[PDB]
Protein backbone atom coordinates (compact mmCIF):
# COMPACT_ATOMS: atom_id res chain seq x y z
CA UNK A 1 0.00 0.00 0.00
CA UNK A 2 2.89 2.43 -0.88
CA UNK A 3 3.02 5.71 -3.05
CA UNK A 4 -0.70 5.65 -2.97
CA UNK A 5 -1.37 1.94 -3.35
CA UNK A 6 -3.95 0.81 -1.36
CA UNK A 7 -4.17 -3.91 0.21
CA UNK A 8 -8.24 -5.24 -0.28
CA UNK A 9 -10.70 -7.79 1.40
CA UNK A 10 -10.21 -10.08 -1.33
CA UNK A 11 -12.55 -11.93 1.17
CA UNK A 12 -14.80 -8.52 1.14
CA UNK A 13 -14.83 -8.58 -2.53
CA UNK A 14 -16.20 -11.94 -3.33
CA UNK A 15 -19.25 -10.88 -0.59
CA UNK A 16 -19.51 -8.10 -3.25
CA UNK A 17 -17.59 -5.34 -2.20
CA UNK A 18 -16.77 -2.33 -4.66
CA UNK A 19 -18.75 -4.65 -7.40
CA UNK A 20 -20.03 -3.01 -10.42
CA UNK A 21 -22.55 -3.62 -13.47
CA UNK A 22 -21.44 -2.50 -16.85
CA UNK A 23 -23.45 -1.58 -20.10
CA UNK A 24 -22.33 -0.86 -23.48
CA UNK A 25 -24.75 -0.01 -25.82
CA UNK A 26 -23.62 -0.87 -30.06
CA UNK A 27 -25.36 1.21 -32.70
CA UNK A 28 -26.14 0.83 -36.64
CA UNK A 29 -27.97 1.61 -39.10
CA UNK A 30 -29.63 0.39 -42.78
CA UNK A 31 -27.81 2.34 -45.18
CA UNK A 32 -27.77 6.46 -45.29
CA UNK A 33 -28.27 6.73 -49.22
CA UNK A 34 -28.96 4.52 -52.43
CA UNK A 35 -32.46 4.83 -54.29
CA UNK A 36 -32.63 1.16 -54.91
CA UNK A 37 -29.39 -0.09 -53.54
CA UNK A 38 -30.01 -0.50 -49.97
CA UNK A 39 -27.86 -1.79 -46.72
CA UNK A 40 -29.47 -4.85 -45.04
CA UNK A 41 -29.22 -6.69 -41.32
CA UNK A 42 -28.58 -10.23 -42.00
CA UNK A 43 -26.32 -13.26 -40.82
CA UNK A 44 -23.70 -13.36 -43.96
CA UNK A 45 -22.53 -16.49 -45.84
CA UNK A 46 -20.11 -16.86 -49.14
CA UNK A 47 -22.20 -15.50 -51.92
CA UNK A 48 -18.75 -13.65 -53.40
CA UNK A 49 -18.42 -11.43 -50.67
CA UNK B 1 -6.41 -34.90 28.44
CA UNK B 2 -2.89 -33.10 28.59
CA UNK B 3 -2.00 -30.94 25.82
CA UNK B 4 -4.10 -27.84 24.83
CA UNK B 5 -6.91 -27.20 27.12
CA UNK B 6 -10.13 -25.90 26.82
CA UNK B 7 -13.19 -23.80 28.91
CA UNK B 8 -16.11 -22.92 27.15
CA UNK B 9 -17.54 -19.55 28.82
CA UNK B 10 -20.14 -19.21 26.55
CA UNK B 11 -22.15 -22.12 23.96
CA UNK B 12 -25.27 -21.14 21.69
CA UNK B 13 -26.87 -22.76 17.96
CA UNK B 14 -23.64 -19.82 16.66
CA UNK B 15 -21.29 -18.54 18.78
CA UNK B 16 -18.83 -20.43 21.25
CA UNK B 17 -16.87 -18.38 23.80
CA UNK B 18 -13.51 -20.61 25.10
CA UNK B 19 -10.23 -20.23 26.67
CA UNK B 20 -7.57 -22.26 24.92
CA UNK B 21 -4.59 -22.81 27.66
CA UNK B 22 -1.12 -24.95 26.72
CA UNK B 23 -0.94 -23.58 23.40
CA UNK B 24 1.42 -22.06 21.69
CA UNK B 25 0.32 -18.79 19.75
CA UNK B 26 1.16 -19.93 16.22
CA UNK B 27 -1.37 -22.89 16.86
CA UNK B 28 -4.31 -20.47 18.01
CA UNK B 29 -3.59 -18.17 15.48
CA UNK B 30 -3.60 -21.85 12.82
CA UNK B 31 -6.34 -22.84 13.34
CA UNK B 32 -7.90 -19.17 13.46
CA UNK B 33 -7.09 -19.12 9.87
CA UNK B 34 -8.00 -22.75 9.14
CA UNK B 35 -11.73 -22.05 10.46
CA UNK B 36 -11.87 -18.84 8.59
CA UNK B 37 -10.70 -20.08 5.05
CA UNK B 38 -9.55 -24.00 4.83
CA UNK B 39 -13.34 -25.80 6.51
CA UNK B 40 -15.39 -27.63 3.74
CA UNK B 41 -18.90 -26.31 3.13
CA UNK B 42 -21.72 -26.75 -0.01
CA UNK B 43 -22.32 -23.40 -1.82
CA UNK B 44 -24.34 -22.63 -5.13
CA UNK B 45 -21.80 -22.23 -7.93
CA UNK B 46 -23.37 -22.71 -11.07
CA UNK B 47 -26.56 -21.62 -12.20
CA UNK B 48 -28.43 -22.01 -15.07
CA UNK B 49 -31.18 -18.89 -16.22
CA UNK B 50 -34.47 -19.88 -17.80
CA UNK B 51 -36.14 -16.40 -16.98
CA UNK B 52 -35.02 -13.51 -15.59
CA UNK B 53 -37.76 -10.81 -16.13
CA UNK B 54 -36.42 -8.93 -13.34
CA UNK B 55 -35.54 -5.18 -12.39
CA UNK B 56 -31.94 -7.40 -11.52
CA UNK B 57 -28.96 -8.75 -13.45
CA UNK B 58 -28.89 -12.54 -14.45
CA UNK B 59 -25.11 -12.75 -12.47
CA UNK B 60 -25.88 -10.21 -9.92
CA UNK B 61 -28.91 -12.84 -8.69
CA UNK B 62 -26.51 -15.87 -9.30
CA UNK B 63 -24.11 -13.82 -6.65
CA UNK B 64 -26.38 -13.72 -4.44
CA UNK B 65 -27.54 -17.85 -4.50
CA UNK B 66 -24.17 -18.33 -3.80
CA UNK B 67 -23.89 -16.43 -0.65
CA UNK B 68 -27.10 -18.05 0.43
CA UNK B 69 -26.44 -20.78 3.36
CA UNK B 70 -26.96 -24.16 2.86
CA UNK B 71 -26.93 -27.20 5.26
CA UNK B 72 -23.66 -28.57 5.45
CA UNK B 73 -23.74 -31.49 8.29
CA UNK B 74 -23.07 -34.36 6.17
CA UNK B 75 -20.39 -32.47 3.97
CA UNK B 76 -17.68 -34.81 4.51
CA UNK B 77 -19.64 -37.18 2.58
CA UNK B 78 -19.99 -35.71 -0.51
CA UNK B 79 -17.01 -35.64 -3.40
CA UNK B 80 -15.65 -32.49 -5.07
CA UNK B 81 -16.34 -32.48 -8.41
CA UNK B 82 -13.19 -32.20 -9.68
CA UNK B 83 -12.63 -35.43 -7.83
CA UNK B 84 -15.75 -37.24 -8.82
CA UNK B 85 -15.78 -39.68 -11.90
CA UNK B 86 -18.51 -38.37 -13.62
CA UNK B 87 -18.54 -35.91 -16.62
CA UNK B 88 -19.73 -32.94 -14.74
CA UNK B 89 -21.56 -33.44 -12.10
CA UNK B 90 -23.91 -35.97 -10.23
CA UNK B 91 -25.67 -36.94 -6.57
CA UNK B 92 -22.12 -37.87 -4.91
CA UNK B 93 -20.25 -34.45 -5.95
CA UNK B 94 -23.16 -31.98 -6.07
CA UNK B 95 -26.60 -31.06 -4.86
CA UNK B 96 -29.45 -29.47 -7.71
CA UNK B 97 -31.76 -26.85 -6.38
CA UNK B 98 -34.50 -25.02 -8.46
CA UNK B 99 -36.08 -21.75 -8.19
CA UNK B 100 -39.41 -20.84 -10.05
CA UNK B 101 -41.12 -18.02 -8.63
CA UNK B 102 -43.67 -15.72 -10.81
CA UNK B 103 -45.02 -12.22 -9.38
CA UNK B 104 -48.56 -13.48 -8.64
CA UNK B 105 -50.06 -10.08 -5.99
CA UNK B 106 -50.51 -7.11 -7.61
CA UNK B 107 -48.54 -6.01 -3.81
CA UNK B 108 -44.64 -6.61 -4.61
CA UNK B 109 -43.31 -10.65 -4.59
CA UNK B 110 -40.40 -11.87 -2.41
CA UNK B 111 -37.97 -14.17 -3.20
CA UNK B 112 -36.82 -16.23 -0.31
CA UNK B 113 -33.69 -18.64 0.11
CA UNK B 114 -36.70 -20.50 1.61
CA UNK B 115 -38.19 -20.41 -2.20
CA UNK B 116 -35.19 -22.95 -3.33
CA UNK B 117 -36.06 -26.43 -3.86
CA UNK B 118 -33.77 -29.60 -3.90
CA UNK B 119 -34.25 -31.82 -6.99
CA UNK B 120 -31.02 -33.67 -6.62
CA UNK B 121 -31.50 -37.16 -4.70
CA UNK B 122 -29.79 -36.36 -1.09
CA UNK B 123 -29.12 -40.17 -0.80
CA UNK B 124 -30.19 -39.42 3.28
CA UNK B 125 -27.76 -37.08 3.89
CA UNK B 126 -27.71 -33.74 5.81
CA UNK B 127 -26.93 -31.57 3.30
CA UNK B 128 -28.16 -28.73 0.59
CA UNK B 129 -31.34 -27.59 3.10
CA UNK B 130 -31.14 -23.42 2.81
CA UNK B 131 -30.13 -22.47 6.62
CA UNK B 132 -33.30 -20.64 7.62
CA UNK B 133 -32.80 -18.51 11.07
CA UNK B 134 -35.56 -16.14 10.40
CA UNK B 135 -38.28 -15.37 13.12
CA UNK B 136 -40.83 -15.76 10.31
CA UNK B 137 -38.93 -18.19 8.54
CA UNK B 138 -38.02 -16.95 5.14
CA UNK B 139 -34.33 -16.41 5.63
CA UNK B 140 -32.30 -14.11 2.73
CA UNK B 141 -33.94 -11.73 0.08
CA UNK B 142 -32.92 -13.19 -3.10
CA UNK B 143 -34.79 -11.35 -5.14
CA UNK B 144 -37.99 -8.82 -5.20
CA UNK B 145 -40.84 -9.40 -8.21
CA UNK B 146 -43.72 -7.00 -8.98
CA UNK B 147 -46.33 -8.53 -11.56
CA UNK B 148 -45.43 -10.15 -15.00
CA UNK B 149 -42.06 -10.66 -13.49
CA UNK B 150 -40.84 -14.34 -13.78
CA UNK B 151 -37.56 -15.84 -12.20
CA UNK B 152 -36.93 -19.34 -13.22
CA UNK B 153 -33.74 -21.13 -12.51
CA UNK B 154 -32.08 -24.11 -11.98
CA UNK B 155 -28.50 -24.21 -9.39
CA UNK B 156 -25.62 -26.80 -8.71
CA UNK B 157 -24.07 -26.41 -5.38
CA UNK B 158 -20.78 -27.88 -4.97
CA UNK B 159 -18.28 -28.90 -1.79
CA UNK B 160 -15.27 -25.94 -1.47
CA UNK B 161 -13.50 -23.74 1.04
CA UNK B 162 -13.33 -20.12 1.64
CA UNK B 163 -9.94 -20.04 0.30
CA UNK B 164 -11.15 -20.37 -3.44
CA UNK B 165 -14.42 -18.48 -2.66
CA UNK B 166 -15.50 -16.77 0.86
CA UNK B 167 -19.14 -17.53 0.18
CA UNK B 168 -17.94 -21.55 1.29
CA UNK B 169 -16.77 -19.46 4.59
CA UNK B 170 -18.29 -21.60 7.96
CA UNK B 171 -17.84 -18.72 9.84
CA UNK B 172 -18.43 -15.29 10.38
CA UNK B 173 -15.95 -13.22 12.49
CA UNK B 174 -13.42 -15.03 15.11
CA UNK B 175 -12.80 -13.19 18.47
CA UNK B 176 -9.16 -13.81 19.76
CA UNK B 177 -6.99 -11.90 22.45
CA UNK B 178 -4.00 -12.95 24.39
CA UNK B 179 -2.49 -11.04 27.43
CA UNK B 180 -5.52 -8.96 28.12
CA UNK B 181 -2.90 -6.58 30.73
CA UNK B 182 -0.05 -6.15 28.32
CA UNK B 183 2.06 -8.06 30.94
CA UNK B 184 3.81 -9.00 27.93
CA UNK B 185 4.70 -5.90 26.52
CA UNK B 186 3.62 -7.29 22.95
CA UNK B 187 1.67 -3.77 21.71
CA UNK B 188 3.11 -0.48 22.82
CA UNK B 189 -0.14 2.00 23.74
CA UNK B 190 -0.41 5.30 22.13
CA UNK B 191 -1.31 8.02 24.59
CA UNK B 192 -2.08 11.59 25.18
CA UNK B 193 -1.45 11.48 29.32
CA UNK B 194 -2.56 8.28 30.57
CA UNK B 195 -2.45 4.42 29.21
CA UNK B 196 -5.09 3.13 31.78
CA UNK B 197 -7.26 6.05 31.85
CA UNK B 198 -7.19 6.04 27.96
CA UNK B 199 -7.65 2.50 26.68
CA UNK B 200 -10.45 0.89 27.46
CA UNK B 201 -10.01 -2.26 29.86
CA UNK B 202 -10.85 -6.02 27.95
CA UNK B 203 -13.70 -8.03 28.96
CA UNK B 204 -11.17 -10.75 29.49
CA UNK B 205 -8.98 -8.79 31.98
CA UNK B 206 -11.56 -10.72 34.86
CA UNK B 207 -9.84 -13.85 33.71
CA UNK B 208 -6.35 -12.71 34.33
CA UNK B 209 -4.50 -11.06 37.83
CA UNK B 210 -3.49 -7.34 37.27
CA UNK B 211 0.48 -6.86 36.63
CA UNK B 212 1.10 -5.02 39.97
CA UNK B 213 3.38 -2.15 39.41
CA UNK B 214 5.59 -2.88 41.93
CA UNK B 215 7.32 -5.86 40.39
CA UNK B 216 9.97 -5.73 37.08
CA UNK B 217 9.20 -7.08 33.77
CA UNK B 218 8.77 -10.75 33.12
CA UNK B 219 11.52 -11.87 30.29
CA UNK B 220 10.70 -15.38 30.06
CA UNK B 221 7.08 -15.42 30.06
CA UNK B 222 5.56 -16.74 26.76
CA UNK B 223 2.38 -16.07 24.62
CA UNK B 224 -0.09 -18.87 25.83
CA UNK B 225 -3.66 -18.41 26.73
CA UNK B 226 -5.83 -17.41 24.41
CA UNK B 227 -9.55 -15.66 24.86
CA UNK B 228 -11.34 -16.95 21.52
CA UNK B 229 -14.95 -16.62 20.27
CA UNK B 230 -16.34 -18.95 17.19
CA UNK B 231 -19.70 -17.44 15.21
CA UNK B 232 -21.07 -19.83 13.20
CA UNK B 233 -23.13 -18.52 9.28
CA UNK B 234 -25.32 -21.95 10.33
CA UNK B 235 -23.56 -23.98 7.60
CA UNK B 236 -21.99 -26.46 10.18
CA UNK B 237 -22.83 -25.82 13.75
CA UNK B 238 -20.23 -24.30 16.19
CA UNK B 239 -18.96 -26.92 18.07
CA UNK B 240 -18.21 -28.60 14.62
CA UNK B 241 -16.53 -25.27 13.25
CA UNK B 242 -13.99 -25.87 16.27
CA UNK B 243 -13.76 -29.48 15.77
CA UNK B 244 -13.58 -29.62 11.78
CA UNK B 245 -11.17 -26.50 12.15
CA UNK B 246 -8.83 -28.62 14.67
CA UNK B 247 -9.31 -31.49 12.30
CA UNK B 248 -8.87 -29.98 8.71
CA UNK B 249 -5.42 -28.49 10.33
CA UNK B 250 -4.06 -31.77 11.60
CA UNK B 251 -5.26 -33.60 8.48
CA UNK B 252 -3.43 -30.95 6.22
CA UNK B 253 -0.37 -31.46 8.88
CA UNK B 254 -0.37 -35.33 7.69
CA UNK B 255 -0.20 -35.10 4.43
CA UNK B 256 3.57 -33.40 4.77
CA UNK B 257 4.58 -36.74 7.01
CA UNK B 258 2.94 -38.26 3.75
CA UNK B 259 4.54 -36.83 1.16
CA UNK B 260 8.31 -37.28 3.05
CA UNK B 261 7.02 -40.94 3.24
CA UNK B 262 5.96 -40.95 -0.58
CA UNK B 263 9.50 -38.95 -1.80
CA UNK B 264 11.33 -41.11 0.54
CA UNK B 265 11.49 -44.07 -2.19
CA UNK B 266 11.78 -43.16 -6.18
CA UNK C 1 -30.92 -2.59 -4.38
CA UNK C 2 -31.72 -5.60 -2.27
CA UNK C 3 -29.92 -5.73 0.88
CA UNK C 4 -26.45 -7.70 0.46
CA UNK C 5 -26.39 -11.79 1.95
CA UNK C 6 -23.46 -11.72 4.69
CA UNK C 7 -21.57 -8.54 5.53
CA UNK C 8 -18.62 -7.96 3.09
CA UNK C 9 -15.99 -7.83 6.10
CA UNK C 10 -17.46 -10.53 8.24
CA UNK C 11 -19.50 -12.63 6.58
CA UNK C 12 -22.02 -12.55 8.78
CA UNK C 13 -25.65 -13.39 6.90
CA UNK C 14 -27.12 -9.53 6.75
CA UNK C 15 -29.54 -10.80 4.30
CA UNK C 16 -32.85 -12.29 6.36
CA UNK C 17 -32.54 -8.80 8.47
CA UNK C 18 -34.05 -6.04 6.42
CA UNK C 19 -37.89 -6.43 6.80
CA UNK C 20 -37.12 -7.49 10.42
CA UNK C 21 -35.18 -4.07 10.54
CA UNK C 22 -38.02 -1.76 8.77
CA UNK C 23 -40.66 -3.39 10.93
CA UNK C 24 -38.86 -2.57 14.00
CA UNK C 25 -38.82 1.00 12.91
CA UNK C 26 -42.11 1.39 11.33
CA UNK C 27 -44.17 -0.96 13.48
CA UNK C 28 -41.71 -0.66 17.08
CA UNK C 29 -40.99 2.51 16.76
CA UNK C 30 -37.36 2.11 17.62
CA UNK C 31 -34.11 3.85 16.76
CA UNK C 32 -31.74 2.45 14.39
CA UNK C 33 -29.40 1.62 16.68
CA UNK C 34 -31.77 -0.33 19.48
CA UNK C 35 -33.42 -1.59 16.45
CA UNK C 36 -29.80 -3.02 14.53
CA UNK C 37 -28.88 -4.28 18.33
CA UNK C 38 -32.34 -6.51 18.59
CA UNK C 39 -31.48 -7.79 15.01
CA UNK C 40 -28.01 -8.90 16.74
CA UNK C 41 -25.58 -7.13 14.80
CA UNK C 42 -23.50 -5.82 16.97
CA UNK C 43 -20.23 -5.32 15.09
CA UNK C 44 -20.00 -1.87 13.24
CA UNK C 45 -18.88 -3.68 10.28
CA UNK C 46 -22.64 -4.97 10.35
CA UNK C 47 -24.73 -2.32 11.78
CA UNK C 48 -23.06 -0.46 8.35
CA UNK C 49 -24.38 -3.30 6.01
CA UNK C 50 -28.27 -1.98 7.12
CA UNK C 51 -27.77 1.08 8.65
CA UNK C 52 -26.22 2.44 5.08
CA UNK C 53 -27.83 0.66 2.81
CA UNK C 54 -30.38 1.96 0.14
CA UNK C 55 -32.83 -0.23 -0.76
CA UNK C 56 -33.71 0.74 -4.84
CA UNK C 57 -34.85 -1.99 -5.57
CA UNK C 58 -38.31 -0.64 -4.78
CA UNK C 59 -37.58 2.55 -7.07
CA UNK C 60 -36.90 0.03 -10.03
CA UNK C 61 -39.88 -2.27 -9.39
CA UNK C 62 -42.06 1.00 -10.06
CA UNK C 63 -41.21 1.15 -14.14
CA UNK C 64 -43.67 -1.49 -15.89
CA UNK C 65 -41.20 -3.48 -18.55
CA UNK D 1 -43.35 -20.02 -26.38
CA UNK D 2 -41.55 -19.40 -29.57
CA UNK D 3 -40.61 -15.65 -29.70
CA UNK D 4 -39.21 -13.41 -32.33
CA UNK D 5 -39.67 -9.13 -30.95
CA UNK D 6 -41.57 -7.95 -28.33
CA UNK D 7 -43.15 -4.13 -27.47
CA UNK D 8 -40.95 -2.32 -25.60
CA UNK D 9 -44.30 -0.43 -24.66
CA UNK D 10 -47.29 -2.66 -24.28
CA UNK D 11 -45.16 -5.93 -23.91
CA UNK D 12 -46.59 -7.77 -26.96
CA UNK D 13 -45.08 -10.76 -27.73
CA UNK D 14 -44.89 -9.64 -31.75
CA UNK D 15 -42.77 -12.16 -34.75
CA UNK D 16 -41.60 -10.21 -37.84
CA UNK D 17 -40.21 -10.32 -41.21
CA UNK D 18 -37.68 -7.83 -43.05
CA UNK D 19 -40.24 -6.77 -45.36
CA UNK D 20 -43.34 -6.15 -42.89
CA UNK D 21 -41.49 -3.21 -41.34
CA UNK D 22 -40.97 -2.73 -37.69
CA UNK D 23 -44.00 -1.31 -35.36
CA UNK D 24 -46.59 -3.01 -32.64
CA UNK D 25 -49.70 -5.18 -34.05
CA UNK D 26 -52.46 -3.38 -32.01
CA UNK D 27 -50.55 -0.54 -29.86
CA UNK D 28 -48.72 1.33 -32.91
CA UNK D 29 -45.69 2.04 -31.39
CA UNK D 30 -42.56 1.69 -33.19
CA UNK D 31 -40.10 0.44 -30.82
CA UNK D 32 -39.09 -3.47 -30.28
CA UNK D 33 -36.80 -5.94 -28.17
CA UNK D 34 -35.31 -9.43 -29.01
CA UNK D 35 -36.33 -11.63 -26.78
CA UNK D 36 -34.20 -14.37 -24.24
CA UNK D 37 -32.18 -16.98 -26.53
CA UNK D 38 -33.33 -20.34 -25.94
CA UNK D 39 -29.59 -21.57 -25.68
CA UNK D 40 -29.62 -20.69 -21.97
CA UNK D 41 -26.71 -19.18 -19.81
CA UNK D 42 -24.57 -20.80 -16.88
CA UNK D 43 -23.04 -18.82 -14.23
CA UNK D 44 -20.50 -19.39 -11.20
CA UNK D 45 -22.14 -18.37 -8.11
CA UNK D 46 -19.00 -15.95 -7.55
CA UNK E 1 -22.37 -9.60 -54.69
CA UNK E 2 -22.02 -8.30 -50.82
CA UNK E 3 -19.54 -6.89 -48.54
CA UNK E 4 -19.26 -7.04 -45.30
CA UNK E 5 -20.23 -4.17 -42.62
CA UNK E 6 -21.32 -6.12 -39.80
CA UNK E 7 -19.88 -4.60 -36.39
CA UNK E 8 -17.86 -7.03 -33.79
CA UNK E 9 -17.71 -6.17 -30.15
CA UNK E 10 -14.91 -4.57 -28.73
CA UNK E 11 -12.01 -6.36 -29.16
CA UNK E 12 -10.52 -6.25 -25.49
CA UNK E 13 -14.50 -6.33 -24.19
CA UNK E 14 -16.61 -9.39 -23.72
CA UNK E 15 -19.91 -10.33 -21.39
CA UNK E 16 -23.62 -11.10 -22.32
CA UNK E 17 -25.70 -9.71 -24.42
CA UNK E 18 -28.50 -7.97 -21.99
CA UNK E 19 -30.89 -5.83 -24.73
CA UNK E 20 -31.67 -5.75 -28.11
CA UNK E 21 -33.44 -2.60 -29.67
CA UNK E 22 -34.80 -2.78 -33.39
CA UNK E 23 -36.51 0.43 -34.49
CA UNK E 24 -36.85 2.40 -37.07
CA UNK E 25 -35.54 6.16 -37.37
CA UNK E 26 -37.23 10.07 -38.12
CA UNK E 27 -36.24 8.71 -42.08
CA UNK E 28 -37.83 5.16 -41.27
CA UNK E 29 -34.67 4.01 -41.38
CA UNK E 30 -34.32 0.03 -39.80
CA UNK E 31 -31.38 0.99 -37.11
CA UNK E 32 -30.86 -0.98 -33.78
CA UNK E 33 -29.24 -0.47 -30.39
CA UNK E 34 -27.07 -3.48 -28.86
CA UNK E 35 -26.04 -3.60 -25.31
CA UNK E 36 -24.08 -6.10 -23.48
CA UNK E 37 -23.37 -6.06 -19.79
CA UNK E 38 -20.59 -7.33 -17.77
CA UNK E 39 -20.01 -7.46 -14.07
CA UNK E 40 -16.55 -5.75 -13.17
CA UNK E 41 -14.94 -6.95 -10.04
CA UNK E 42 -12.33 -4.82 -8.55
CA UNK E 43 -9.34 -6.01 -9.69
CA UNK E 44 -5.64 -5.51 -9.14
CA UNK E 45 -4.93 -1.76 -10.35
CA UNK E 46 -8.43 -0.43 -10.23
CA UNK E 47 -8.67 3.19 -8.98
CA UNK E 48 -10.79 4.20 -5.68
CA UNK F 1 -7.97 -10.93 -17.13
CA UNK F 2 -4.64 -11.67 -16.04
CA UNK F 3 -5.82 -13.44 -12.43
CA UNK F 4 -4.95 -17.00 -11.96
CA UNK F 5 -7.71 -19.42 -10.98
CA UNK F 6 -8.30 -19.36 -7.68
CA UNK F 7 -7.80 -23.04 -6.97
CA UNK F 8 -3.91 -22.85 -7.81
CA UNK F 9 -4.33 -21.46 -4.26
CA UNK F 10 -4.36 -25.24 -3.07
CA UNK F 11 -4.38 -27.48 -6.38
CA UNK F 12 -1.16 -28.71 -7.05
CA UNK F 13 -0.08 -28.06 -10.54
CA UNK F 14 1.35 -30.14 -13.21
CA UNK F 15 4.28 -31.73 -12.21
CA UNK F 16 4.09 -30.12 -9.10
CA UNK F 17 5.34 -31.89 -5.73
CA UNK F 18 4.33 -30.97 -2.58
CA UNK F 19 7.64 -31.01 -1.11
CA UNK F 20 11.17 -30.51 -2.30
CA UNK F 21 14.18 -30.91 -0.46
CA UNK F 22 17.03 -28.25 -1.32
CA UNK F 23 20.36 -28.89 0.38
CA UNK F 24 21.59 -25.74 2.41
CA UNK F 25 24.60 -24.90 0.47
CA UNK F 26 26.06 -21.90 3.41
CA UNK F 27 25.86 -24.22 6.39
CA UNK F 28 26.50 -27.81 7.44
CA UNK F 29 23.80 -30.17 8.41
CA UNK F 30 21.21 -26.77 7.19
CA UNK F 31 18.17 -27.87 4.43
CA UNK F 32 15.28 -26.20 2.52
CA UNK F 33 11.81 -27.75 2.02
CA UNK F 34 9.60 -25.38 -0.44
CA UNK F 35 5.85 -26.23 0.92
CA UNK F 36 3.95 -26.20 -2.57
CA UNK F 37 0.32 -25.08 -2.19
CA UNK F 38 0.85 -23.65 1.82
CA UNK F 39 0.72 -20.68 3.69
CA UNK F 40 1.60 -19.37 7.14
CA UNK F 41 -1.39 -21.79 8.06
CA UNK F 42 1.32 -24.60 7.99
CA UNK F 43 4.26 -22.40 7.64
CA UNK F 44 4.31 -20.85 11.04
CA UNK F 45 2.79 -23.64 12.78
CA UNK F 46 6.01 -25.99 11.33
CA UNK F 47 8.51 -23.04 12.25
CA UNK F 48 7.28 -22.85 15.76
CA UNK F 49 7.30 -26.10 16.43
CA UNK F 50 10.46 -26.57 15.55
CA UNK F 51 11.59 -24.24 17.62
CA UNK F 52 10.33 -26.02 20.68
CA UNK F 53 13.03 -29.24 20.14
CA UNK F 54 16.51 -28.95 21.64
CA UNK F 55 18.56 -30.17 18.79
CA UNK F 56 17.28 -27.45 16.09
CA UNK F 57 19.97 -25.02 15.45
CA UNK F 58 17.80 -22.88 13.10
CA UNK F 59 14.51 -22.78 11.74
CA UNK F 60 12.81 -20.22 10.00
CA UNK F 61 10.22 -19.78 6.66
CA UNK F 62 8.97 -17.19 4.27
CA UNK F 63 7.28 -16.72 1.37
CA UNK F 64 8.70 -14.52 -1.05
CA UNK F 65 6.35 -13.09 -2.75
CA UNK F 66 1.99 -12.91 -2.22
CA UNK F 67 0.90 -14.04 -5.27
CA UNK F 68 2.16 -17.99 -5.09
CA UNK F 69 0.64 -19.88 -2.57
CA UNK F 70 4.38 -21.40 -1.46
CA UNK F 71 6.67 -20.90 1.35
CA UNK F 72 10.53 -22.20 1.51
CA UNK F 73 11.54 -23.42 5.40
CA UNK F 74 15.31 -23.67 6.59
CA UNK F 75 16.33 -25.63 9.06
CA UNK F 76 19.13 -27.02 10.79
CA UNK F 77 20.12 -29.50 13.57
CA UNK F 78 23.05 -30.88 14.81
CA UNK F 79 25.42 -33.48 14.06
CA UNK F 80 23.29 -36.72 13.33
CA UNK F 81 20.45 -35.48 13.21
CA UNK F 82 18.26 -35.58 10.06
CA UNK F 83 16.35 -32.40 9.47
CA UNK F 84 14.07 -34.53 7.46
CA UNK F 85 13.39 -35.97 11.12
CA UNK F 86 13.29 -32.76 12.92
CA UNK F 87 10.30 -32.15 10.39
CA UNK F 88 8.88 -35.31 10.71
CA UNK F 89 8.83 -35.23 14.65
CA UNK F 90 7.83 -31.77 14.58
CA UNK F 91 4.56 -32.76 12.27
CA UNK F 92 3.96 -35.87 14.78
CA UNK F 93 4.13 -33.47 17.86
CA UNK F 94 1.57 -30.94 16.12
CA UNK F 95 -0.83 -34.05 15.44
CA UNK F 96 -0.85 -35.20 18.80
CA UNK F 97 -1.47 -31.50 19.99
CA UNK F 98 -4.24 -31.31 17.80
CA UNK F 99 -5.41 -34.39 18.90
CA UNK F 100 -5.69 -33.65 22.60
CA UNK F 101 -7.47 -30.23 21.52
CA UNK F 102 -9.91 -31.74 20.21
CA UNK F 103 -10.85 -34.58 22.39
CA UNK F 104 -10.65 -31.42 25.04
CA UNK F 105 -13.17 -28.95 23.26
CA UNK F 106 -15.52 -32.20 22.72
CA UNK F 107 -15.58 -33.23 26.67
CA UNK F 108 -16.25 -29.43 27.56
CA UNK F 109 -18.95 -28.96 25.08
CA UNK F 110 -20.92 -32.05 25.94
CA UNK F 111 -20.69 -30.31 29.43
CA UNK F 112 -22.49 -27.20 28.16
CA UNK F 113 -25.78 -26.09 27.89
CA UNK F 114 -27.83 -24.15 24.63
ZN1 LIG G 1 -20.32 -36.45 -9.62
ZN1 LIG H 1 -19.68 -7.73 9.73
ZN1 LIG I 1 -47.34 -2.75 -28.41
Amino acid sequence: NQEDSMIMNQSSIDRGLFRSLFFRSYMDQEKKYGMSITETFEKPQRTNT
Amino acid sequence: EEGPQVKIREASKDNVDFILSNVDLAMANSLRRVMIAEIPTLAIDSVEVETNTTVLADEFIAHRLGLIPLQSMDIEQLEYSRDCFCEDHCDKCSVVLTLQAFGESESTTNVYSKDLVIVSNLMGRNIGHPIIQDKEGNGVLICKLRKGQELKLTCVAKKGIAKEHAKWGPAAAIEFEYDPWNKLKHTDYWYEQDSAKEWPQSKNCEYEDPPNEGDPFDYKAQADTFYMNVESVGSIPVDQVVVRGIDTLQKKVASILLALTQMDQD
Amino acid sequence: MIVPVRCFSCGKVVGDKWESYLNLLQEDELDEGTALSRLGLKRYCCRRMILTHVDLIEKFLRYNP
Amino acid sequence: ATLKYICAECSSKLSLSRTDAVRCKDCGHRILLKARTKRLVQFEAR
Amino acid sequence: SKRDASTPLRSTENGIVDQVLVTTNQDGLKFVKVRVRTTKIPQIGDKF
Amino acid sequence: MNAPDRFELFLLGEGESKLKIDPDTKAPNAVVITFEKEDHTLGNLIRAELLNDRKVLFAAYKVEHPFFARFKLRIQTTEGYDPKDALKNACNSIINKLGALKTNFETEWNLQTL
